[PDB]
Formats: C-alpha cells, structure tokens, sequence
C-alpha cells in the first residue's frame, strides 16, 4: 500500500578471476543501478484544493 | 650394469637422470618441493618406467634416483585445506642394502596433483612382474604339462630330454626357450624348475650349456646336456641371437656427499646391530647399545 522511498534498483554480480596462485579464483563485485518510472507506482487522480 | 631399479642415488649426473633404452618415461610435474630435506627448494618429478626421479629445476646437479625394488611403502597425503586448495604430498618409504630413507614431496601448486595417482599404479605394475628381470628357483611355472606364459612372452624351442648338470637323479627335463626369459622343468616331480632371465645372463658359453650370472644371482653357474651336439649348437647359437637382440633394447615388463645423511627414515641411525636373543621377552631382539637395558628403554 505505501510507495516505496525511491523507485530507484540495484544489481550486483558477483564473479571469480582464475589465477595461478588461487586457482580458485578471487572473488570481484560489481554492480549497476536503474531507475523505474513513476508509470509503476503512481496514477492521474484527481487534485485538491487545501 | 643395471641400478636404476635397484639403488638410491643422490646427486646424480645429468646423464644417469636419462631415459636408460629400456626404460621409458610416463608422468611428470614441476614444482614439487622436496622435504625431509629442509632446503626449501623446489625440483621436478619424474615416474618413469623403473624408478623415481627428482631433480632441483633450478641447479638440477642436485637430485634423486630412487629405485622401484627399493621402495617399500608410498603414501598420498591430502590436507592444507580451505585456506587454499586441496594440495598433496608423497611419502616414500625406502630400504636398500639395509639402510632406511624416506623422501616426501610436497605439490606447492594445487593445480595438478594427478602425477601421485599414476605412480601407485605403477608401482604396482613394478611388483606383478618380476618374473621378467629377476632370477628364481622352484616356483610354479608349469601347468598340466606346459608352461603359464608372461604377458609379452611366447615360446621359441621346445626340447624334450634336457640334462641338468647341478643334481644327481632328477635331471631329465623339458627346455623352454621365450624371448624374455628361459625355463628348464624337471619332467618328474616338476617343481625343480629355474628361470633365467636375459637380464640376468651375463655369457652363454659352452665347457655342456654354461651359463653365468650377472653378479646381482651370483655366481650361478648353470649347466645343461642335451642329446647329439647338433641341437645343442643350434640352441646355443640361437639363444646368444635371442640374448643380444633383448639387450639392444630391454622390456622391464611394466605394463601401462652428505645428501643420505639427511634423508634417514630412522633418524641419526643407519645401521641394524647382530639381532641376538633376549632372555626378558623370549624374541630375538637387536643387540643393546653399550649399558642400555630393556626395562630401561621401556620406562619414560
């Protein structure tokens, strides 16, 4: 019922480099945001006066 | 003649380090520290066809030779966890002319830990065959009537009525001829059988077929009579044809300083002293070092 406090997301990946001393991989972050519309959370109603 | 299968060398040239004609490289890995030698320096293994061989990879004068009749047990140990990767190590456990060594080899890259497996496998191999290159007495050749072949062995000259001239009334027997070894049966209570093989043969002469041992069977002298010498020429002549062409290039049969000092499995000790009697336990014990007593040794 309430809007959220800003329509804003993240997303984070989280991947692994291979490399020859830890052939496991260490381990790297990166990430991105986008930003939604107000088309997802709002509608045209109706004003007020006061 | 032949030691790689059969010593513990350390510090070995570079030129005994190479692929002997018979034998024949299979596995190998860089990297692999040596320990029970606090050098710290790293090396290169190699598992060959008769023996195991380590050289430093950086002054590769340096190194190891330890033969597949010298070893006695060989462990894989997988620890160091998560910290890094599940890395290996091999223990080797080794008794030549009665003195005790043991070699371990530590895998520092956790990326290619295979080579510890093929080993074992061969190791094996070493052991399944020995009936190939070692000289044996009485053992259970024969079947029904006719020889149990090697894997890689078939028989050349089959002779009935082959003399032996070491006993005295249980001579007259049968003479296989392989291109790896050569038998003598006994044709009556056939468990008087011996086996020479080619690598064990040192000359085939006559005086009558003399043959000699290469001073690893000792000085066995073997002697045979057969009937009219045609024959006996003819496998004489056939046999040294057979003998050099092995020797070219041998089989082995596998199928698919101070440096000892520091690699004693015992510790400060290469020695074994004259196992005497021990009245306190009723066992044959070794001999006491110079004022120790048993009931001494045992307290803490």
């Amino acid at each position: 019922s309430y809007s959220p406090p800003e329509l804003e997301g993240n997303a984070v990946v989280s991947y692994s480099r291979p490399t020859e001393r830890n052939p496991d991989g260490i381990p790297r972050v990166s990430q991105c945001k986008f930003r939604l519309p107000l088309k997802l959370v709002c509608l045209p109603g109706q004003p007020s006066k006061t | 003649a032949l030691w790689e299968d059969r010593d513990v060398r350390f510090d070995v040239s570079s030129q005994q380090m190479k692929t002997r004609p018979g034998e024949v490289l299979i596995d190998c890995l860089d990297s692999v520290e040596d320990t029970k030698g606090n050098n710290g320096d790293r090396g290169r293994l190699l598992v060959t066809n008769l023996r195991i061989v380590w050289h430093s990879l950086a002054l590769p004068r340096v190194n190891l030779s330890i033969g597949y009749n010298c070893i006695l047990n060989i462990t894989t140990r997988t620890a160091n966890s998560k910290l890094r990767g599940q890395t290996e190590a091999l223990y080797v456990l080794t008794k030549c002319n009665s003195t005790r060594f043991e070699f371990i080899f530590t895998n520092l890259v956790p990326g290619s830990p295979r080579l510890y497996t093929s080993l074992i496998a061969v190791h094996r191999a070493y052991e399944t065959s020995k009936m190939y290159r070692d000289f044996k007495l009485r053992s259970a050749l024969i079947q029904n009537k006719q020889l149990r072949l090697l894997p890689q062995e078939n028989v050349y000259n089959k002779i009935n009525g082959v003399w032996n001239l070491s006993s005295d009334q249980g001579n007259l027997g049968t003479f296989f001829i392989t291109n790896v070894r050569i038998v003598w049966h006994a044709n009556m209570n056939d468990s008087f059988n011996v086996s020479i093989p080619y690598l064990q043969i040192r000359s085939v002469k006559i005086r009558a077929l003399v043959i000699e041992s290469s001073q690893q069977s000792g000085g066995y002298v073997l002697g045979f009579k057969i009937d009219p010498v045609e024959k006996l020429q003819e496998s004489v002549k056939e046999i040294n044809s057979l003998h050099k062409v092995y020797s070219a290039n041998p089989i082995f049969g596998v199928d698919y300083t101070d440096a000892f000092v520091a690699y004693f499995a015992d510790g400060n000790k290469q020695q074994d002293r004259e196992p005497v009697f021990s009245e306190e336990l009723g066992l044959a014990i070794e001999k006491l070092k110079d004022g120790f007593t048993l009931q001494g040794l045992w307290e803490v």
